[PDB]
C-alpha cells in the first residue's frame, strides 16, 4: 500500500477508545489521505470528546491546529454528515507520536460551537480567526473580536459566497481609517481588547506598532504599565494578511506554488514542500529519490538562510551590529548556490507537483563545496565574536522562559519546544521527502526554553543543515527530476517540445489545471520557525477547494502573553527577536 | 491463422484438434515455410497485407496493424530497438475477439503472436540499436528516466 | 434495471446502453465514436468496459459500454485494470499520427480528443515512426478543415448524412487513409453543417469565422442567450473577448434546440462586430452632428417630446417584450403601433389565434421529431425555421424507429435501425411556391401558388370531414394525390400541420387550421406548428398595435409629430418612398437602434441601443414560450465613451423624464413586473428566468471560466490601472470569475458548459439529468399559453384558383437562410455566402418575354423599376415571378404582392 493511498485508520487505537467511551454510533469516521483519523463528532458532544482526548494514557497535549470550513459548495461530500459549515480541531498527541482531527458539522442558521478554550488557550486566536473569516460563534469566547480584517468590517472572506478580489479603491474610507487611527490614541478603551482595571491610577498604556523598524515586519502590541513591569499585553495582528487560503480558492493546483513561496518569506523552498507534497499526495504522485535529494538540499540551503538571518538579526537586537553585515554575506554565497539552481533569489517557486522545475545546473557541486568551505569558520567566528559575549548573555539568558507544559498548551513548536527539552522534529517523527536517509542530530535543550537556549539551537541546527548538506554533495543518484506520473506539473520539457501526448498534458495542465480526484489530504515539515503545514481539500476539480496552512509563527505569536507578563519592556524586544517569526506568516 | 511447428503435423485436420493446438482449422489448405525462409520477413510480409486490407472503421485494426508492420520493418532491417517485441505482444493482446468491430484483426495477429512463440529468436535479432524517440534539444536538460 | 459498476449498485434505464447510463450516473467513461443525439455503432473502441457474467465472475470479458445494452443484472467495471489499459491504448493508437498541432490548432482547451488522452493518463510516447498526413479541402466560408487531426470516428459523417440528411460529405479511401470531407472543393450544402464544429472531437471541422479572431475557450466571457435571427428560439452561448463578440456555441436546452443549430445562428452574429454600429447618442444640430451623453440625451429627448402635441411609436418584432412595452408606455398604448404592415400583422394574429384559441396543442421544437405524418403548407421551413425542418427529418426517421422496435432492436443501435428502415419513412407533403430542401425525403411535393395550396389544404380538410367547406373545381390527379393525402393523415397516430406567416397568405393558415381541426375531430393526436417571421414576432403579436400603415398616415396626415421607432427597418415591411416621405414630413424622428440603419440620415435623435450581447430582455418563439437572453458583455468596459443600453432603458429613462424631469434608467425586474402588471397575456414572462436576487448558495452566476487570464493586462494599455469589475443590476449573473457554474447547481441557465476533465461541448452530459435528455432541474424558459378547451369554427372563405394575369406577375416569395433575416445579411462573412439576386421565370413565361437565362430584367414597383437577372425555375407555375425576400432592396413585405411592367433591360 503506497504512503498516499486513502485510509480509514481504524486500526488507530484512538478509535477504539473512542469506540469504548462513546459508544460507536456517536461519531463517524471519514477516510481520508490526510494520514491521521479524520472523525465527525456531534457538537453537543465536542468538550466530552476533547477532555477524553486530553485525559488518555498517553495523551493528545497540543492543539496543532483549529479552523473553519464552508461545504455548501462541496458536490462530493460521500460517507459524511450533512453540513453547510465545518469546524475542525487538529490535535497532537506527543508521546503516541499520533494526530487526530475532529470535525463539526454546522447547519447555516446555527453557526455556533462551544468555545475550546478551556481545554486548549491556542484555541482562543484560532477561534477569533474562524469567527473572523467564516462567521461561525463561539460560545464562551472572553473576546470574540475580529483578528485578521478591522474590527468594522463586513461579512467574512473565506465564506464561499464572498468575492475574492480586491474591492475599488476609496480615499474615502482611507481618511476615515486614518480618523479612527488617530481618535483611537484619544478614544482607547480598555475592556473592547479583553483588558481589565482600565486605571489603579499608575498603568500606563504603550503603542509598539503599527510600523516596526525590522525584517520580521510590522505589528501593534498594546503594553499596560505598571512603572517597567508589563501587567497586560494584548496585541494586535493581521496587518500582513494576503488572503494566501482564498487565494488558494482561486488559482490552480499549479499556478498556487509561487503564493506558498511568500508565507514564510524567509523559507522559500521550505514553504513549497508541504504544498506540493500534499498535492503529490492528493494525485498519488511518488516522487523518484533524487527528487527526494534535490528538495532536501534546497530546503536545508534555505534553513541556513533563514538561520543565519535570524542569529543576526538577534544580534543586532542585543546591540551588536557587524554580525549581520557578515551574516549578510554568507547569505549571498547561499543566494549565488540558489541563484544558480533556480534562477532566483528569495522565492524561487522551483518545485513542482512530480518533481522540481528543471534539472541541476552543471557544476552546482562546485558552489555548494565553496560555501561549505567558507560557512563554518565564519560560525565560529559569529559565535566568538558576539554569542559568548557577557553582555548578549545577561540580555538573553533567564528572559521569557517557558517549559515544556507551556510550550505544549500554546502549540509551539520548532526551537522553542526543543528547548523545553521535548524531542520533537518532523524531520525524524513523521519523516518526509527522504530525510530518512540522512544523518543528522536534533539538538535539544535542558528543559528551560530562554532567549538564549532557542539562538544557540539554532546554531546547532544550522550546523546539522551543514551535514545534510555535505551528504548532499558527497551522495546524489543520477536519476529523473521529474515523476513519470500523468499528472507530474509540467511534464518534462523535452518531450512535451517533441511529442504530441506530452504537449497534450502539457497543455491542458498550464491552461485548465491538472484535475485533482476529490480527497482530503495533509502534510506537516519542520519549516525554519516550526511546523509547517498544508490541509488541502479537493472537490475533483484543478483549483483547491480549501487551502489550510498552519503556521508556527501564529501560536508563537499567541505565547507571547503568558511568556512576557511581568518582565520590562526591554525584554519583550528580546523576546520578539528571540522568536524567529514573521508576520507574513503570522498573517498569510 | 497460427503457425504451427514440426511436431505438430500429427495432429489431424478438425476444428477442435487444430483449435486446442493454439491455431485454427480455417480453409484447411495448409502453407509450409522451409528453413530458408526469414519468419520476421514472413510476418512482415502478413501484417502488411492484413494492414492495408483493413476496412478501416475500428481504431484498434487500422492504428495497431500499421504500427506492428512498421516494427516488423525495422526488425527485418536491423534496426529494432528495445520495447518492440513487447509493443508486438500487447498488439496481439489488444487486437483479439471482442476488442475489434470484427474478426479480421484477430486473424491478423493470429500469425504474429504464434511467430513471436515459436521463433523469438529470429525476432531478437532485429533489434540492435538503442531506444531513441527524442533528439536532444539545446538549453534543455532532459529528465533522465532510469 | 439494475447494474453493478466497481461493486456499487445502481438503478438505470434498461432500454439504454451502458454508456449512457453510466454517463448519466456521473461515472466518467471515454468515448469518442457515439453522440447522444446519434445512436452507437461501436467505431472507436474508446468506451471499452469489463463486463462479468454474474456476481461470482473474476474473469470478464472486454466490451464496448456504448453497444452493450444496460439489461436488468448487469455486471461491469470501469476501472478494471484490463480495461483502463485498452483505454490508454487506444488513445495511444490514435496518436501515433496525430500532428503537433495543439498550440496553433482551434480546437485547444475545448478538445474532446485532449480531454481524453488526459484522462486516460497516456502522457508517454514510445512510437518513433512516420506520422500520415493528408491534405485539406476548402469547404466555404464558414467551416475550416484539417484532416491531420482526424480520428476516424466517423461522427461527422453520420451526423451529416444520416442526422441532417446532408449529401455532400462522405468517408473515402481505406484502411489508415480514410479521409473525411466532399468529394471535391466547395462548401458544404447543408443549412446545419455548423454543428460539425461541436460533433468533430477534435479540431478537423472548426469555426473560421472564430479562427479569425481567435481566443481559447478559458478566455470567454459567456452569457446565455436566444439566437435573434429568427423565430425557433433556439437557447445560445455567445462567448466575448476584448469587447468584441467571437463565437456562438450551441446552449443545451432539452425541450427546444437540443445539441444543434442552424448556420443562420452559429454564423450570423457577424453584425454586432460591426464598426459602423451606434455608439453613443447623437443629435443632428443643421447638417452637422453632436455627441451626447445619456443625461443630456434624455433632458433634450424629454423636453422636445414634451413640446410636441401627439408622440407615436413604432416597435419591431426585432425588439424584446420589454422594450416594445417601454415604447407602448412612453408613448400610450392608443399611440403605438406594431412596426410591421397590415397583411403581416393580421397573417401573425390569426396564427396567435391558431395557436392559443385553436384547441390544438403547438408543440415544441424537440417534440416534433414524435409525430408520425407531417403536412407543411407554404412554410419554406428549410429556408426560414431551419432547425424545424431538421426536426421534421427526425420525425420522418421514425418509421425506421418503429419497425426497429417491431423486431426487438434497441433504439440506440442506429446502424441496425437504419438498415431494417432501408428507405421506409412517414409520410411528408410539402407545398410551396417551387422546389424545397426538404423534397428529398418528402412523400410528395405540391409546387402551386399560395391560393392553390391553401385550396389543396381545405380540399384535404373537407376529405378528412364533410362538415369542411368544399372546394370546387379539383383535378382527378390533384383529387388522387389529395386522397393519398388524406389516407397518410387519417391512418396516423400522431399528425403534424406545420405553416406559418412566411407564405404571405391568410388562407393558407386557415387551411392548416382547418385540416387541424378535421383531424382533431377525429380522435387524432393532432399537433399543429406555426413559423413566425423574426425573434419576437409572437410577443409583438400578442401585445398588438396598429399597423405600420396606420402609423404612416397618422404622419402624413400631421396629427402626429413626434414618432419614435424602435430597433427596425421601416424599409422592410412598407414602400421605401412612403416611409422617406413620412419621415421628412415628421418634425421629430426619434430612432433608438443598435444597427445603422437607412432611416438614421431623417433621424433627429438617434439613440444608441444595446444589441442582444449588450442587453438583457425575453422574447416569444413561435412555440409561444417566453425565453429571457442575458447581457453578455459591458460595452463600456473597453471603451469608457460608449454609452449603448438597452432600449427598455432608454425608454423608460425617457417616460420619467418626461413626466417627473428627472432621470431615473430602471432595473429589468421592475419592467418585469410593469409587463405582467398591465398586459396579463404576457404574465408568464416574469417565471421565464429567477430575478436579479437569484443566488446559488448566496452567489451570483458566472459569466465567463474560472481561468480567466489578462485580467491586469487586458486594459493596461489604456491605463495601468484596472478599472472596476462591471456591476450587473440587471440580472443575477456577475461580469466575473467570482460566481458559480456548477453542473448540479439549482438553476435551468447555463451560460456555458464546463467540467474538471471535460472542457469540449461533452460536458453539457454533465449539465444534464440524463445525457440527451433536459437539464437537470429543467430547461428553462416557460409557455405562455396552454391549450384552450374549445376548437375555432371551420373557415368557410375558400380562395379561388389563381389566374394568371398579362402585365400583372403575382411575386412568389424565395426565402434564403442566408439572406432573408436582416441583421444575418448585415453579417460580414455572410456576404461570400450571398447568394446572387436571382429573379426566378417559368420557362413559358421566359420564352413570351424573350428572355434566356442570365439576362437582366427590369420590374417596376412602387413607381421604382429594378433590374435583375433571371434565372429560368420550372416548378414555379406561369403568371408569377419569383423574387428573393428580405434582400438588399426586396422587402418580405413583397411577398404576396403583384408586379408590373416587367420587361427585357
Ligand atoms: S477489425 Fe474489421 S471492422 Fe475493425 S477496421 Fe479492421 S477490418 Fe474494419
Ligand atoms: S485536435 Fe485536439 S489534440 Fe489534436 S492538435 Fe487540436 S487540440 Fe491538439
Ligand atoms: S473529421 Fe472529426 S468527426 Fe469526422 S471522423 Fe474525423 S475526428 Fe471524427
Ligand atoms: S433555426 Fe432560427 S432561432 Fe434557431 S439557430 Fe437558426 S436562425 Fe437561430
Ligand atoms: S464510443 Fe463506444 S466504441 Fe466509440
Ligand atoms: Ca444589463
Amino acid at each position: 500500500e503506497p504512503a498516499w493511498q486513502t485510509r480509514d485508520h481504524l486500526d488507530d487505537p484512538v478509535i477504539g477508545e473512542l469506540r469504548n467511551r462513546f459508544g460507536p454510533d456517536a461519531f463517524t469516521v471519514q477516510a481520508t489521505r490526510t494520514g491521521v483519523p479524520v472523525v465527525w463528532i456531534k457538537r453537543e458532544q465536542l468538550l466530552e470528546v476533547g477532555d477524553f482526548l486530553k485525559k488518555l494514557p498517553k495523551p493528545y497535549v497540543m492543539l496543532f491546529d483549529l479552523h473553519g470550513m464552508d461545504e455548501r459548495l462541496r458536490t462530493h461530500r460521500e460517507g459524511l454528515p450533512a453540513a453547510d459549515f465545518s469546524v475542525f480541531y487538529h490535535l497532537i498527541s506527543i508521546d503516541r507520536n499520533r494526530d487526530i482531527m475532529l470535525k463539526v458539522a454546522l447547519a447555516e442558521n446555527d453557526l455556533h460551537v462551544p468555545t475550546f478554550t478551556k481545554l486548549f488557550p491556542n484555541a482562543n486566536w484560532y477561534e477569533r480567526e474562524t469567527w473572523d473569516l467564516f462567521g461561525i460563534t463561539f460560545d464562551g469566547h472572553p473576546n470574540l473580536r475580529r483578528i485578521m480584517m478591522p474590527q468594522t468590517w463586513k461579512g467574512h472572506p473565506l465564506r464561499k459566497d464572498y468575492p475574492a478580489r480586491a474591492t475599488e479603491f476609496s480615499p474615502f474610507e482611507l481618511t476615515k481609517a486614518k480618523q479612527d487611527l488617530e481618535m483611537e490614541a484619544l478614544t482607547f478603551k480598555p475592556e473592547e481588547w479583553g483588558m481589565k482595571r482600565g486605571t489603579n491610577e499608575d498603568f500606563m498604556f504603550l503603542n509598539l506598532g503599527p510600523n516596526h523598524p525590522s525584517a520580521h515586519g510590522a505589528f501593534r502590541i498594546v503594553l499596560q504599565l505598571d512603572g517597567e513591569e508589563i501587567v497586560d499585553c494584548v496585541p494586535d495582528i493581521g496587518y500582513h494578511h494576503r488572503g494566501a487560503e482564498k487565494m488558494g480558492e482561486r488559482q490552480s493546483w499549479h499556478s498556487y506554488i509561487p503564493y506558498t513561496d511568500r508565507i514564510e518569506y524567509l523559507g522559500g523552498c521550505v514553504n513549497e514542500m508541504p504544498y506540493v507534497l500534499a498535492v503529490e499526495k492528493l494525485a498519488g504522485i511518488t516522487v523518484p529519490d533524487r527528487v527526494n535529494v534535490i528538495r532536501v538540499m534546497l530546503s536545508e540551503l534555505f534553513r541556513i538562510n533563514s538561520h543565519l538571518l535570524y542569529i543576526s538579526t538577534f544580534i543586532q537586537d542585543v546591540g551588536a551590529m557587524t554580525p549581520v553585515f557578515f551574516a549578510f554575506t554568507d547569505r549571498q554565497k547561499i543566494y549565488d548556490l540558489v541563484e544558480a539552481i533556480t534562477g532566483f533569489r528569495m522565492h524561487p517557486a522551483w518545485f513542482r507537483i512530480g518533481g522540481v522545475a528543471h534539472d541541476l545546473p552543471r557544476g552546482w557541486d562546485r558552489l555548494l563545496r565553496e560555501f561549505l568551505d567558507w560557512m563554518p569558520k565564519r560560525l565560529a567566528s559569529y559565535e566568538k565574536a558576539a554569542l559568548q559575549n557577557t553582555i548578549l548573555k545577561g540580555r538573553s539568558q533567564g528572559v521569557a522562559a517557558y517549559g515544556a507544559k507551556e510550550a505544549l498548551e500554546w502549540g509551539t513548536t520548532g526551537a522553542g519546544l526543543r528547548a523545553t527539552g521535548i524531542d520533537f522534529d518532523v524531520r525524524k517523527a513523521r519523516p518526509y521527502s527522504g530525510y530518512e536517509n540522512f544523518d543528522f542530530e536534533i539538538p535539544v535543550g535542558g528543559g528551560v526554553s530562554d532567549c538564549y537556549t532557542r539562538v544557540m539551537l539554532k546554531v546547532e541546527e544550522l550546523r546539522q543543515s551543514l551535514r545534510i548538506l555535505e551528504q548532499c554533495l558527497n551522495n546524489m543518484p543520477e536519476g529523473p527530476f521529474k515523476a513519470d506520473h500523468p499528472l507530474t506539473t509540467p511534464p518534462p520539457k523535452e518531450r512535451t517540445l517533441q511529442h504530441i501526448e506530452t504537449l497534450i498534458t502539457h497543455f491542458l495542465q498550464v491552461s485548465w489545471g491538472p484535475v485533482m480526484p476529490a480527497n482530503e489530504s495533509f502534510q506537516m515539515i519542520e519549516a525554519t520557525k516550526g511546523i509547517n503545514s498544508y490541509y488541502l481539500t479537493s472537490d475533483g476539480s484543478t483549483m483547491s477547494y480549501r487551502t489550510r496552512i498552519r503556521t508556527p509563527s501564529y501560536a508563537h505569536l499567541q505565547q507571547i502573553p503568558a511568556a512576557i507578563r511581568g518582565s520590562l519592556v526591554s525584554d519583550l524586544i528580546v523576546y520578539l527577536g528571540s522568536i524567529d517569526f514573521v508576520m507574513s506568516d503570522v498573517d498569510r | 491463422t497460427d503457425f504451427l511447428t514440426e511436431a505438430h503435423l500429427d495432429l489431424p485436420m478438425e476444428f477442435e484438434s487444430i483449435g486446442k493446438a493454439g491455431s485454427r482449422l480455417g480453409t484447411a489448405l495448409a502453407m509450409a515455410v522451409d528453413h530458408e525462409i526469414n519468419m520476421v520477413s514472413l510476418v512482415r510480409n502478413l501484417e502488411e497485407f492484413f494492414a492495408r486490407e483493413s476496412c478501416g472503421w475500428c481504431t484498434p485494426c487500422r492504428d495497431g496493424l500499421p504500427w506492428s508492420v512498421k516494427i516488423l520493418r525495422a526488425l527485418e532491417r536491423g534496426e529494432g530497438q528495445p520495447g518492440d517485441i513487447e509493443t508486438l505482444e500487447q498488439l496481439c493482446r489488444f487486437l483479439g475477439p471482442g476488442k475489434t468491430f470484427c474478426a479480421h484483426a484477430p486473424g491478423a495477429v493470429e500469425p504474429l503472436q504464434s511467430a513471436i512463440k515459436y521463433f523469438r529468436e529470429e525476432f531478437e535479432a532485429g533489434i540492435k540499436q538503442p531506444f531513441s524517440n527524442t533528439h536532444l534539444i539545446n538549453g534543455i536538460q532532459p529528465n533522465l528516466l532510469k | 434495471a439494475t447494474i453493478h459498476v466497481d461493486g456499487k449498485e445502481y438503478e438505470v434505464n434498461g432500454a439504454d446502453n451502458l454508456l449512457e447510463a453510466c454517463l448519466s450516473l456521473g461515472l466518467d467513461i471515454p468515448y469518442f465514436c457515439w453522440h447522444p443525439a446519434l445512436g452507437s455503432v461501436g467505431a472507436c473502441r474508446q468506451c471499452a468496459v469489463k463486463q462479468y457474467q454474474n456476481a461470482e465472475d473474476t474473469r470478464g470479458r472486454l466490451v464496448m459500454s456504448c453497444m452493450t445494452p444496460a439489461s436488468d443484472g448487469t455486471f461491469i467495471s470501469i476501472d478494471d485494470e484490463e480495461a483502463k489499459q485498452f483505454r490508454e491504448s487506444v488513445v495511444e493508437w490514435l496518436m501515433t499520427n496525430h500532428p503537433h498541432d495543439c498550440p496553433v490548432c482551434e480546437e485547444g482547451g475545448n478538445c474532446h480528443l485532449q480531454d481524453m488522452t488526459v484522462m486516460t493518463g497516456h502522457s508517454f510516447r514510445r512510437y518513433r515512426f512516420t506520422k500520415r498526413t493528408h491534405r485539406n479541402q476548402d469547404l466555404g466560408p464558414f467551416i475550416s478543415h484539417e484532416m491531420n487531426r482526424c480520428i476516424a470516428c466517423y461522427r461527422c459523417v453520420r451526423y451529416y448524412k444520416d442526422y441532417a440528411g446532408g449529401t455532400d460529405l462522405g468517408v473515402y479511401g481505406a484502411h489508415d487513409n480514410v479521409y473525411f470531407g466532399r468529394p471535391e472543393d466547395g462548401t458544404l450544402e447543408s443549412e446545419f453543417s455548423g454543428n460539425l464544429v461541436e460533433i468533430c472531437p477534435t479540431g478537423v471541422f472548426t469555426d473560421k469565422t472564430h479562427s479569425e479572431r481567435y481566443n481559447r475557450k478559458w478566455d470567454m466571457q459567456f452569457a446565455p442567450s436566444i439566437c435573434q435571427q429568427c423565430s425557433i428560439g433556439c437557447n445560445i452561448s455567445p462567448g466575448e473577448r476584448y469587447g468584441e463578440l467571437r463565437r456562438i456555441e450551441n446552449r443545451y436546452n432539452g425541450t427546444v434546440n437540443h445539441y444543434f443549430l442552424c448556420d443562420r445562428g452559429r454564423f450570423g452574429y457577424g453584425y454586432v462586430n460591426l464598426k459602423d454600429r451606434p455608439r453613443q447618442p447623437v443629435q443632428r444640430r443643421g447638417d452637422d452632428f453632436i455627441t451626447l451623453n445619456a443625461e443630456q440625451a434624455m433632458q433634450g429627448a424629454a423636453d422636445i417630446l414634451r413640446q410636441s402635441k401627439k408622440v407615436i411609436g413604432i416597435g419591431s418584432p426585432r425588439a424584446s417584450v420589454e422594450s416594445n412595452f417601454a415604447l407602448r408606455e412612453l408613448v400610450g398604448e392608443e399611440n403605438f403601433y406594431t412596426g410591421i404592415a397590415h397583411g403581416e400583422q393580421e397573417r401573425l394574429q390569426l396564427a396567435l389565434k391558431v395557436l392559443r384559441e385553436g384547441g390544438i396543442y403547438t408543440p415544441a421544437l424537440r417534440e416534433i421529431e414524435s409525430y408520425d405524418a407531417v403536412l407543411v403548407l407554404g412554410e419554406d421551413v428549410t429556408q426560414t425555421g431551419a432547425r424545424v425542418a431538421l426536426a421534421v427529418r427526425q420525425a420522418v426517421k421514425g418509421k425506421a424507429r418503429e419497425m426497429a422496435a417491431a423486431q426487438k432492436v434497441a433504439d440506440w443501435q442506429i446502424a441496425a435501425i437504419l438498415n431494417i428502415g432501408q428507405r421506409a419513412k412517414h409520410p411528408l407533403f410539402v407545398t410551396n411556391v417551387d422546389d424545397t430542401r426538404l423534397d428529398d425525403i418528402a412523400a410528395w411535393t405540391y409546387r402551386a401558388p399560395v391560393e392553390d395550396q391553401a385550396r389543396l389544404g381545405f380540399a384535404i380538410a373537407h376529405a378528412l370531414d364533410n362538415s369542411a367547406p368544399a372546394v370546387d373545381g379539383i383535378e382527378p390527379e390533384l383529387q388522387s394525390k389529395i386522397d393519398v393525402i388524406v389516407q397518410a393523415l387519417a391512418g396516423a397516430k400522431k399528425p403534424l400541420i406545420i405553416s406559418g406567416t412566411n407564405a404571405g397568405s391568410l388562407e393558407v393558415i386557415q387551411a392548416a387550421a382547418n385540416v387541424a381541426k378535421a383531424l382533431k375531430g377525429r380522435g387524432a393526436d393532432v399537433g399543429i406548428t406555426m413559423i413566425a417571421r423574426s425573434v419576437n414576432s409572437m410577443g409583438l403579436g400578442i401585445m398588438g398595435g396598429g399597423s405600420l400603415e396606420e402609423a404612416l398616415t397618422e404622419l402624413e396626415t400631421g396629427r402626429a409629430d413626434a414618432v419614435v421607432v424602435l430597433e427596425n427597418d421601416l424599409h422592410r415591411h412598407a414602400s421605401a418612398t412612403r416611409v422617406n416621405a413620412a419621415l421628412a414630413k415628421a418634425p421629430l424622428v426619434m430612432v433608438v437602434d443598435h444597427q445603422r440603419t437607412a432611416i438614421m440620415e431623417n433621424a433627429h435623435l438617434v439613440l444608441s441601443a444595446a444589441s442582444f450581447a449588450e442587453s438583457d430582455g425575453t422574447v416569444i418563439n413561435n412555440e409561444g414560450r417566453a425565453q429571457r437572453f442575458f447581457q453578455v458583455y459591458d460595452p463600456a468596459y473597453y471603451d469608457s465613451k460608449t454609452v449603448m443600453l438597452e432600449s427598455w432603458r432608454w425608454l423608460h429613462s425617457l417616460h420619467s423624464t418626461l413626466l417627473s424631469r428627472e432621470v431615473d434608467w430602471t432595473q429589468l425586474d421592475h419592467v418585469i413586473d410593469a409587463v405582467v402588471a398591465k398586459i396579463p397575456e404576457l404574465a408568464g414572462i416574469k417565471d421565464a428566468a429567477p430575478d436579479a436576487t437569484f443566488r446559488i448558495r448566496g452567489q451570483k452566476l458566472a459569466r465567463e471560466p474560472h481561468r480567466y487570464s489578462g485580467r491586469t493586462a487586458m486594459r493596461a494599455n489604456i491605463s495601468v490601472h484596472e478599472p472596476r469589475q462591471p456591476q450587473d443590476i440587471d440580472t443575477m449573473f456577475t461580469f466575473s470569475m467570482e460566481g458559480n457554474n456548477q453542473p448540479t447547481a439549482h438553476r435551468s441557465q447555463v451560460p456555458f458548459a464546463w467540467a474538471p476533465g471535460w472542457n469540449s461541448p461533452q460536458a453539457w452530459n454533465k449539465f444534464q439529468d440524463e445525457v440527451g435528455g433536459k437539464l437537470r432541474f429543467g430547461d428553462p424558459g416557460v409557455r405562455l399559453f396552454e391549450t384552450s378547451e374549445n376548437g375555432l369554427d371551420y373557415f368557410t372563405s375558400v380562395p379561388a384558383r389563381f389566374q394568371p394575369q398579362d402585365g400583372k406577375w403575382r411575386i412568389a416569395p424565395y426565402y434564403h437562410l442566408f439572406g432573408s433575416d436582416e441583421l444575418s445579411q448585415r453579417a460580414p462573412v455572410f456576404q461570400s455566402r450571398m447568394p446572387q439576386p436571382y429573379i426566378k421565370l417559368n420557362p413559358a413565361d421566359a420564352a413570351k418575354l424573350g428572355v434566356n437565362a442570365g439576362t437582366r430584367v427590369s420590374f417596376s414597383y412602387d413607381g421604382n423599376t429594378v433590374t435583375l437577372p433571371v434565372e429560368i425555375a420550372e416548378g414555379l407555375t406561369a403568371g408569377q415571378v419569383g423574387l428573393p425576400m428580405g434582400m438588399s432592396g426586396i422587402a418580405p413585405v413583397l411577398a404576396g404582392a403583384h408586379l408590373e411592367d416587367l420587361k427585357e433591360a
